[PDB]
């Protein structure tokens, strides 16, 4: 997914294209990526190499 | 006879002055590492190179 980090009515703080640390290999229709007993995924990088 | 009294001339001490200079404050600057990325092929190769008749 290509996602944004949005401040107030529209003041956008970043626009951030899912890294391969993020990648979901499968999504099942009526499933979630990480299931639902496990913890969410975390997103903190802005570089290709998230460096 | 009258006494000295003796008040003394010094005053203070040269510690304070020595210790304005005596600052140390920072010093160095941040090198080496930096970010560090790179991409690209000019390492090694790969292309059908066989011999034939």
């Amino acid at each position: 997914p290509t996602t944004s980090l949005v401040l107030g009515k529209n003041q956008t703080l970043a626009t951030i294209k899912a890294k391969e640390n993020q990648l979901s290999q499968i999504l099942a229709p009526n499933n979630y990526y990480p299931s639902k007993n496990l913890a969410p995924i975390a997103l903190n990088a802005q570089d290709d190499f998230s460096s | 006879v009258k006494k000295e009294a003796a008040e003394k001339l010094l005053e203070k001490v040269p510690s304070d002055v020595l210790e304005m200079y005596k600052a140390i404050g920072g010093k160095i600057y941040i090198v080496d590492g930096d970010i560090t990325k790179h991409i690209s092929l000019e390492a090694l190769s790969e292309d059908k190179k066989k011999i034939k008749d």
